[PDB]
């Protein structure tokens, strides 16, 4: 799995609330979070499941 | 709303809030078929659910309408946030009554510290996850552009402008997006961005609606 799918979730400075995924690497699985709408990082998926092809665990 | 109160019950009947799935961004009526909102809070479908006070629980004075257009100012800037405005085109026209109306366009941009009404489903806490079922109100002063750039810097574009508090514990947040700024019965501001929500030295930041005023008039006409 990329070095990105280890970084912390990103909400972001926008104040939306989108419902995405990231990559939990202490958990070993995709989970979801409140994503602001822009400036996203990299661990941050449309789906669990490009979540889990990327970054693994499930 | 971080540190706000609950309104009075429909008592913002301008106020919407955007639905795909759940609640996700608020939104101002402007016209009776027509909602000013935020371009970052752009989705190729969106329910509008006005005359809102709990989104939870059917009350009776809801309407739910589907929007047939999105239009996103063609200068917004995903990067910088820069012209972050977006109209909504009703798919049918909205029932104007007590519980449903429009908020006017404003002639003027308001000066600093004029005291404004901001409001939204957002989150209530600076850190957890706090929904409220009930809209939330927040009385906030505008900044000067001097104080909002020292606040941001580099980052504040002549599409922004700063509304709230200093000391912190004061401010919109996650899910409030889009909604209203209301100052002396115009709509001044759309919620946009911060810094965290309510943090010390880092105000909320609004796409200034007075700089749209052509825009929505023209892209109202040129779809109507
Ligand atoms: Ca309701």
């Amino acid at each position: 799995r990329p070095d990105f799918c280890l970084e912390p979730p990103y909400t972001g400075p926008c104040r939306a609330g989108i419902i995405r995924y990231f990559y939990n690497a202490k958990a070993g699985l995709c989970q979801t979070f409140v994503y602001g709408g822009c400036r996203a990082k990299r661990n941050n998926f449309k789906s669990a499941e490009d979540c889990m092809r990327t970054c693994g665990g499930a | 709303i971080v540190g706000g109160y609950t309104c009075e019950e429909n008592s913002l009947p301008y106020q919407v809030s955007l639905n795909s799935g759940s609640h996700f961004c608020g939104g101002s009526l402007i016209s009776e078929q027509w909602v000013v909102s935020a371009a970052h809070c752009y989705k190729t479908r969106i329910q509008v659910r006005l005359g809102e006070h709990n989104i939870k629980v059917l009350e009776g004075n809801e309407q739910f309408i589907n929007a047939a257009k999105i239009i996103r100012h063609p200068k917004y800037n995903r990067d910088t946030l820069d012209n972050d405005i977006m109209l909504i085109k009703l798919s049918s026209p909205a029932v104007i009554n007590a519980r449903v109306s429009t908020i006017s366009l404003p002639t003027a941009p308001p000066a600093a510290g004029t005291e404004c009404l901001i409001s939204g489903w957002g989150n209530t806490l600076s850190f957890g996850a706090d929904y409220p079922d009930e809209l939330k109100c927040l009385d906030a002063p505008v900044l000067t552009q001097a104080e909002c750039k020292a606040s941001y810097p580099g980052k504040i574009t002549n599409s922004m402008f700063c509304v709230g508090f200093l000391e912190g514990g004061k401010d919109s947040c996650q899910r409030d997006a889009g909604g209203p700024v209301v100052c002396n019965g115009q709509l001044q501001g759309v919620v946009s961005w911060g810094h965290g929500c309510a943090w010390k030295n880092r105000p909320g930041v609004y796409t200034k609606v007075y700089n749209y005023v052509d825009w929505i008039k023209d892209t109202i006409a040129a779809n109507s």
